[PDB]
């Protein structure tokens, strides 16, 4: 987040791997501080050393020079002559190196040895430790453990720690068949104990781990190590790594740095991942218990495809005051990086409370220069996003740069405040130094008060004219702290914008009042205090006239700027803003919305409505037209639309449009989801305190038999953020059951005169001219309502005779349509072969009646009758009605008896009708 | 109702492509005003948009070359073929996919490349007294099952440094047995020994000549001989259309990446052949084991099938490891190594039995999946490979790929192979997007006024602040271009609620039931009436709210016809002159007369 990236690179011999183990060094003997670098293939003066190594310490300012620390020169001490009794030659003497205070620690793991009983060379390791004037030797596992079973392949220094009482800790991967062991020491007796003349000195308060069964072969225990109090007892336990453990796995074990036991074992998950290669221990969330890291370079991750690719990972394990570690997993990002290969703890690296943490990936980055990641710690545990990533700046020479292979932290080498980082790049021959910048957290409070502006509150004169405009204003403040050395006044240069959202390209609407500008800048000072630096300014609209976009709002928008360079120390380092900061803040006003004070306008959405017609006639298929007034009395309304629904039997016939005093409408049809409803529109906006009377017209189907009413919803829904919809209304007509059904009936000739041409009388008829002229009769009948009936009667009274004397005589009958008919007198009684007026009829002649069935008829659903009929001559030719003219009637009736709609009222439906023939004479009597 | 296609609003071609595969884009000149310019290619083709104007990319999958899978093969390679089709063409847009399938068929008779690399640490002498003979039996045993073999060596040990190397008293550097009174080769990394060969019995002829040699720690440098069987192709000889097969035959466990720091090796290992005109392996001291990834890397790349032999001891240890490397197998090797041979026949029987795929150099934008139908004719969706083929058997699976966004680069190819096999399968890919009217745009041509835009498509993509069709209308500008009577009274909205006016101009925006038209958005085609639940009867067409009936039919409606065949008489007149045909029906004027033709009195 805050280490530089213009830092002090140092550079050693060529083929030297300088900076292959780094770390700081702090005096208590002298103000100044000097960094430490090891050089394990670096040349020396001893005599006959080849490739001896050693370990340089580095000036932090004297043009970087870097300088040998001369720990010994001296060459192989003879056991007997021309009998060595120790190969310092290619020994990698400074391949670690650890530093507490006035004291150094500097390892040689290939240093090699003869041992006393037998003439050999066995890598048994050594180390030198150096106080502030004194110089010794100490090698724990130079013993009488001269068999590769015991400690003659020790490597004693792969690595190494302090603890804070100054206890030494070293790890050798080698004793006991690889097995590996884990050494420590006070440095009291290691530096009160040496003696030249002694090869195997017996210390007294040491404490070691021992041998265990040849299944544990190969663990390589000691290959990393680290210390960290776990016991609770206040005294550093020790971390190591095993990365051979459990068949490969991999373990990390955790001894009691008071006794030696065992507490607790860490278990890879993956074979092969080298889990364990590195480890540390610092306390990632600031709980004061100590946390452990453990690294796996080679573990293999798998992508969306399954191919399993090498990026390596690193382990963290939260303590718990319960014992117990909290673990979760942190992969690499790139393959063959080997992420994971060194973790450094930087300390509170940003001073924000919470420990951080760097970890190396040597081998990735463009080129493979190797690259670096930090990570930020937090209450929560460790924060799984670097923050930052520094990158290597040198190619490869026959080796890989390696850069960020090896690490240290967690020490403030100028005393700015915050601690700072060493990189070693052995690859190259390089070490770089990272100074960490001192982070400052700043605080904006933009705000305006006038958040909505009204148009007429033209208080403000324009400058420059009397005219005045509505004016607006505008307040923000600044402050600045930080830990850590930084100047007393920090400059910073803010920015300041109206109409930001207009940079679009189009013309801005507020401006500044006396700049008259829609942007501002400002220069100003901040006293690196708690004290707020606010400052106001006023600012104005453009015309109403100018602008019509109401609804969209004013856009308030601020930055600002450190100058880094007038806040740098006398060494160029420059401040660092903190990483979350809005440094784009900003507000809004709303030109204005019709309710004023609110934006969100809440219309009460209100409907009423009436009808035409209170009952409906099954069948019909009338149009009926339906009255809706939508008023919603309360604020206005945004798009507003009007919904109704309608049973499937019913259709959306349209508006009304013979209405003149009726307001039209907008309307469609919906039918998504199954549906059956009509949609219309009422407007945008619609205006409040508003009534809208309109109307609609609509048609049913219905030709069930046992509904009996419709149902008939409506509601009213806007695009208003609240009150959005208006609740549901319904509307109620019943059906009706409505069927008439008709008789006329007619007859053909209607009239007759007397006497028949060419007729004379007959002892008895046979054929139709033996009677008289022909009559025919017509009775249709139908349903002229809407509504269906089952069934009806039709009837039929003749008059047959009259003083025994015929009248009128039916011949046949013929039905079309559902009817059947039935007589109560034979049809074609005598089977003929096919002035004043009296009146004669069923009333005083014989009567001759007909009944017929009716079968169910629908809207406009008919039958027909037809009669043909004979008039009788005889009857009027005889004496007694000689030269008298008579008429003769009949009369027919209905009855619809059942209807099929019974869950609706029913009731019978009756009528009747008459029909006559008329007879008079044309040859008359002489008056 | 409407689509995304067209309820999204993008304005470009290319957008349009990337809203949904289903949309389809009009590059018609003589496109009405306001008809939807991209939507599903349903609506859009039934709005007439010409063919000669209708951009609708679609992702294809055509088959460039298809060698027929071999049979026998194993003789007169000519193109030996084990996967069918070879190369495929690919095209996609930003949000499609297409299916392809794959066929894989094992030849019976393929050649094979056996390269025997045996561990020589100083308990092998017994192995390697055993398998002196091991050159003609395995001859014998596999022309039973592929009629071309060729044979080769290989012995490794550990890297010839402390603390690994006896660097004990001077006799222990050139025989490091003299401690049991013994004598034996100074321990070595890896010496290549026979050059892979059609004799057989050079195989023998040289086994006969070798040693162990004598290591102090217990795991052995095996890794370093493995990669450098794998890359040092031309050393080896490794045949090109040949089954490889590289066997390993170890007693004990191995060294791992990082083992190395130990000595004075921290450098990694690059993966490069070091083997020189000494047959011995150069960087053995200055150069770290290679990691399992590497390893793996380097397998797949060179197509070597890797089998561990290994005794019994350490089975569990290298089955775990196998478990890691694709390929491999594990073969339980007895402490004598008297049933290697069968050992190494029942392994090739067991890595002949299995089938699985290799995508490489697939690119981030694409993803594709699997379906395999390995035994019969079943699917097992998900799964890449088969675990019960016999040799000759043949394999299909289908292949599904996908796609996001229009990449920089429009075409890509990588290649899609089964595990250990030189044949593959290469899918080269051809990425939209583009069309034929965006690649034709004018820029900034007077075809928009005064220039204000880029013609494209038939429409002005404006520039910053303006806006319409042709550029006509901008932002800034409408402050000072006030607007006039854009409807036609004062006091009323500038146009009808459904839309506003730009310089003098109604813009109607959008419609789910229909098209908004009209000087001032007061005229559709959806406010007509309806009868029998259709709009004017389905009769007419309606127009601003009122039904333009057929010639055949008539009224608000359009429910009734004007058709004279029902009320035409027998006398060949309407009605029989007696009244007038209503909606197929005739209406009697003359006195008494009735009925649909008047016929009736």
């Amino acid at each position: 987040n805050l280490d530089v990236d213009s830092p002090a690179e140092y550079s050693g011999p060529e083929g030297s791997y300088f900076g292959f183990a780094v770390d700081f060094f702090v005096p208590s003997a002298s103000s100044r501080m000097f960094l430490l670098v090891g050089a394990p293939k670096a040349n020396t003066t001893q005599p006959g050393i080849v490739e001896g190594g050693q370990v340089l310490k580095c000036d932090w300012s004297s043009t970087r020079r870097c300088q040998p620390i001369e720990f010994d020169a001296t060459g192989n001490r003879d056991y007997a002559k021309d009998d060595p009794l120790e190969f310092k030659s290619h020994q990698w003497f400074g391949a670690s190196v650890r530093s507490k205070q006035d004291k150094i620690l500097a390892c040689a793991p290939l240093y090699h040895w003869r041992t006393e009983m037998k003439q050999e060379r066995e890598p048994v390791g050594t180390c030198f430790l150096q106080d502030g004037t004194k110089t010794v030797e100490y090698a724990p596992c130079r013993s009488q453990d001269i068999d590769a079973d015991g400690q003659g392949f020790c490597q004693g220094g792969f690595s190494i720690d302090f603890t804070k009482a100054d206890r030494v800790l070293l790890g050798g991967p080698g004793s006991f068949y690889w097995q590996g062991q884990l050494i420590s020491d006070q440095v009291a007796e290691i530096v009160s104990k040496y003696d030249p003349n002694v090869y195997s000195i017996k210390y007294n308060n040491q404490l070691a781990t021992r041998t265990a069964q040849a299944i544990f072969d190969d663990s390589y225990l000691g290959y990393s190590v680290a210390v960290g109090d776990f016991n609770g007892d206040g005294i550093d336990d020790f971390v190591s790594g095993v990365p051979r453990a459990a068949r490969t796995l991999g373990m990390v074990y955790i001894y009691d740095g008071k006794n030696m036991s065992s507490l607790y074992n860490f278990t890879g998950e993956q074979m092969a991942a080298y889990f364990g290669f590195s480890v540390a221990a610092t306390d990632i969330n600031g709980d004061d218990y100590a946390d452990v890291f453990i690294g796996a370079p080679l573990f293999m991750d798998r992508g969306s495809d399954g191919k399993l690719q090498e990026v390596g990972q690193v382990s963290v394990s939260l303590q718990r005051a319960s014992g117990d570690f909290q673990t979760t997993k942190l992969n690499g990002f790139e393959v063959f990086a080997r992420f994971g290969s060194a973790i450094a703890p930087l300390g509170d690296l940003d001073q924000d409370g919470f420990n951080d943490i760097a970890i190396a990936a040597p081998y990735g980055g463009e080129d493979k220069k190797g690259i670096v990641y930090i990570f930020n710690g937090r209450s929560t545990g460790l924060n799984a996003v670097p923050s930052q990533i520094l990158e290597g700046q040198w190619a490869a020479r026959s080796m890989p740069p390696s850069f960020g292979y090896s690490m240290k932290g967690a020490t403030d080498i100028d005393k700015n405040g915050y601690p700072d980082l060493i990189v070693g790049a052995f690859g190259v021959d390089r070490a770089i130094l990272y100074r960490a910048r001192p982070v400052i957290t700043v605080n904006a409070g933009l705000e305006v008060y006038p958040s909505i502006l009204n148009q007429d509150n033209k208080t403000c004169s324009l400058p420059g004219t009397a005219l005045k405009v509505s004016c607006f204003n505008v307040r923000f403040c600044l402050k600045a702290d930080g830990k850590g050395v930084l100047p007393r006044k920090l400059n910073f240069q803010v920015e300041l914008l109206l109409d930001k959202l207009k940079q679009k390209g189009a013309i801005r609407r507020a401006l500044f009042l006396y700049s008259r500008s829609p942007s501002h800048s400002k220069n100003m000072t901040i006293s690196r205090g708690g004290l707020m630096q606010c400052e106001e300014l006023i600012a104005y609209l453009r015309d109403e006239s100018e602008f019509r976009d109401k609804l969209t709002p004013i856009t308030i928008f601020m930055e600002y700027r450190l100058d880094y360079r007038t806040a740098a120390d006398t060494t160029g380092l420059q401040p660092i803003l903190n990483q979350f900061t809005p440094a784009n803040i900003s507000r809004q006003a709303h030109i204005l919305l019709d309710c004023g004070e609110d934006n969100v306008c809440k219309p009460k959405l209100e409907v009423s409505v009436d009808s035409d017609q209170k009952k409906i006639y099954i069948g019909d298929d009338n149009p009926l037209t339906l009255i809706v007034k939508a008023q919603n009395q309360g604020e206005g309304a945004y798009e507003a639309e009007l919904i109704v629904s309608i049973p499937l039997q019913a259709d959306f016939i349209g508006v009304v449009r013979n209405n003149e005093a009726l307001a039209r409408l907008s309307c469609a049809f919906k039918t998504e989801n199954q549906t059956r409803q009509v949609v219309c529109d009422l407007g945008n906006p619609m205006k409040a305190g508003t009534q809208l009377l309109a109307g609609l017209r609509f048609s049913v189907h219905q030709q069930s038999e046992m509904d009996t009413s419709v149902k008939f919803d409506l509601q009213i829904q806007s695009s208003n953020l609240f009150d959005k919809v208006s609740p549901v209304v319904s509307h109620k007509v019943d059906l009706a059951v409505l069927a008439a059904v008709e008789i006329r009936g007619v007859s053909s000739p209607d009239h007759v005169f007397l006497p028949i041409p060419n007729w004379e009388h007959k002892e008895n008829p046979e054929t139709e001219e033996d009677v008289g002229p022909v009559v025919q009769h017509i009775y249709e009948l139908r349903n002229n309502g809407p509504s269906s009936f089952s069934k009806a009667m039709l009837h039929l009274q003749w008059p047959y005779k009259y003083n025994n004397n015929t009248l009128l005589y039916i011949l046949h009958y013929d039905i079309d349509g559902p009817m059947n008919c039935t007589s109560d007198m034979e049809i074609n009684p005598l089977r003929i072969k096919i002035g004043d007026i009296h009146t004669l009829g069923c009333g005083v002649a014989q009567c001759l009646k007909i009944v017929c069935q009716v079968g169910r008829l629908d809207r406009g659903k008919s039958a027909i009758l037809y009669v043909k009929s004979l008039l009788w001559t005889e009857t009027f030719m005889n004496k007694e009605n000689q030269n008298h003219s008579y008429s003769l009637k009949s009369s027919a009736s209905f009855n619809v008896i059942e209807f099929p709609y019974k869950n609706l009222p029913i009731e019978d439906i009756t009528n009747s009708t008459l029909v006559t023939t008329n007879v008079t004479w044309g040859i008359q009597p002489a008056p | 109702g409407p689509n995304i296609c067209t309820t999204r609003g993008v304005s470009s071609c290319q957008q349009c492509l990337a809203v949904s595969p289903m949309c389809a884009w009009c590059s018609d000149e003589a496109l009405p005003l306001g008809s939807p310019r991209c939507d599903l290619k349903e609506n859009l083709l039934k709005d007439n948009c010409a063919p000669e104007s209708i951009e609708f990319p679609v992702s294809e999958a055509r088959v460039l070359e298809d060698r027929p899978l071999s049979d026998k093969g194993s003789g007169d390679s000519s193109q030996v073929t084990q996967v069918s089709p070879q190369r495929i063409a690919l095209r996609l847009r930003p949000d499609d996919s297409k299916n392809f399938s794959i066929q894989v068929r094992q030849v019976e008779d393929y050649p094979v490349d056996i390269y025997y690399l045996m561990d020589l640490s100083y308990s092998m002498k017994d192995d390697l007294w055993s398998i002196q003979n091991l050159g003609t039996k395995l001859a014998t045993q596999m022309r039973k099952l592929t009629s071309n073999l060729r044979i080769g060596f290989g012995a490794f040990v550990d890297k010839p440094v402390s603390p690994y190397m006896y660097i004990s008293p001077p006799e222990a550097l050139e025989n490091p047995c003299y401690d049991m009174k013994t004598t034996c080769l100074p321990m070595f990394g890896y010496k290549h020994v026979l050059t892979l060969t059609d004799q057989v019995t050079r195989f023998n002829e040289e086994v006969k000549k070798q040693s162990v040699s004598r290591n102090r720690d217990a795991p052995e440098g095996g890794f370093d001989a493995i990669m450098q069987a794998t890359v040092c192709d031309e050393k080896i000889g490794w045949r090109n259309d040949a089954s490889h097969l590289l066997v390993f035959t170890t007693d004990a466990k191995t060294h791992i990446a990082l083992d190395g720091r130990l000595a004075g090796i921290v450098q990694p290992n690059d993966g490069q052949c070091h083997v020189g005109s000494d047959n011995h392996y150069s960087a053995s001291t200055t150069m770290d084991y290679p990691s399992l990834g590497l390893m793996t890397e380097k397998l797949s790349q060179k197509n070597i099938n890797l089998i561990f032999a290994v005794t019994e001891n350490v089975v569990n240890l290298y089955q775990n490891y196998s478990e890691l490397i694709p390929g491999t197998t594990v073969g339980v090797l007895s402490m004598d190594s008297s049933n290697v041979l069968q050992l190494i026949v029942d392994a090739y029987g067991k890595i002949r039995s299995k089938v699985e795929l290799e995508v490489r150099d697939l690119p981030e934008e694409l993803s594709l999946s699997f379906n395999a139908t390995c035994l019969n004719n079943e699917v097992i969706p998900g799964l890449k490979s088969c675990m019960g083929l016999k040799i000759g058997d043949t394999v299909s699976f289908s292949i599904e790929a996908k796609v996001r966004g229009c990449p920089q680069e429009k075409e890509k190819s990588f290649t899609i192979k089964p595990v250990g096999f030189k044949d593959s399968l290469i899918v080269q890919v051809t990425f939209d997007c583009d069309c034929a009217c965006q690649a034709q745009a004018e820029p900034n041509s007077h075809r928009c006024n005064n220039g204000n835009g880029t013609f494209e498509c038939g429409v002005c993509r404006c520039g910053p602040g303006w806006l319409g069709s042709q550029c006509e209308c901008s932002e800034e500008d409408y402050r000072p271009s006030q607007q006039d009577e854009c409807s036609p009274r004062e006091g009323q909205p500038v146009c009808s609620q459904r839309g506003e006016c730009l310089c003098g101009q109604c813009v109607c925006h959008s419609s789910d039931f229909g098209k908004i038209t009209g000087k001032y958005c007061e005229c559709d085609d959806f406010s007509c009436v309806r009868y029998k639940g259709e709009m004017c009867s389905g009769h007419g067409q309606c127009s601003c709210g009122d039904c333009l009936c057929d010639s055949d039919w008539t009224g608000y409606y359009c429910n009734c016809t004007t058709r004279t065949d029902t009320c035409m008489s027998s006398n060949g007149l309407l009605c029989s002159g007696r009244g007038k045909c209503e909606c197929g029906s005739c209406v009697c004027i003359q006195p008494g007369s009735y009925g649909d033709t008047c016929e009736k009195c």
